[PDB]
């Protein structure tokens, strides 16, 4: 009816935005070990 | 278009096909009415 009942509200709402990230790393920060490929089969639709 | 082969790759190696064995015509036999016996009836002239 448009009556206002002696009490008010504090909206809150979250967006999303798309955004690009700059990324930059030191040399030689990351130790990274390599194993072995290893190879699996196993059937599947008409298909090995 | 068509990219559903996802390396599924079925039906790419069909080799079905059709052919044609040879043909047969045959020829007229061109008959010569006077070299018939039915022509010993009748005297034949010409008249241009």
């Amino acid at each position: 009816t448009g009556f206002h009942p002696g009490i008010a509200f504090t909206v809150v709402r979250q967006d999303r935005f798309a955004t690009e990230q700059l990324l930059y790393a030191e040399r030689a920060s990351e130790s990274y070990f390599v194993g072995q490929i290893q190879v699996h089969h196993h059937d599947a639709i008409g298909g090995v | 278009f068509f990219k559903q082969i996802r390396s599924d790759d079925n039906s790419l190696y069909s080799a079905q096909f059709d052919i044609l064995l040879g043909t047969y015509c045959n020829t007229l036999n061109f008959v010569r009415f006077l070299e018939l016996g039915l022509s010993v009836a009748c005297i034949c002239t010409k008249f241009p």
